[PDB]
């Protein structure tokens, strides 16, 4: 929902920058924050909304 | 010339110029610039040619 700059890809021989972040359409409106769920310590698939 | 007659190792010796530090030989100072694309391989093909 917010980008986030990992580190620096190579393009035709210009550093570049490299960001990791949702697909437009999985970040619009307050229900999408319905779909990232976050691995636990137990490995289950925990969702926000908990 | 005494170290011409040496193996696999060019051996030169010079006198330095007036002013160590400026502007050397009447000669040049060129500068082939990789402008686009074109690889370390494509510059060097380049820099061949000419």
């Amino acid at each position: 929902w917010g980008g986030s700059y990992v580190n620096d890809f190579i393009d035709r021989g210009r550093v570049k920058k490299v960001y990791v972040m949702s697909e437009a359409k999985y970040r619009m409106l307050p229900d999408d924050i319905g779909d990232w769920y976050v691995r636990a310590a137990d490995g289950q698939m925990v969702p926000f909304s908990a | 010339r005494a170290f011409s007659q040496i193996k696999d190792a060019m051996v030169f010796a010079f006198n330095l110029p007036a002013i160590v530090e400026l502007g050397t030989a009447t000669g040049f100072d060129f500068e082939l610039i990789d402008q686009a694309g074109l690889g370390h391989e494509k510059l060097t093909q380049a820099r061949n040619q000419l």
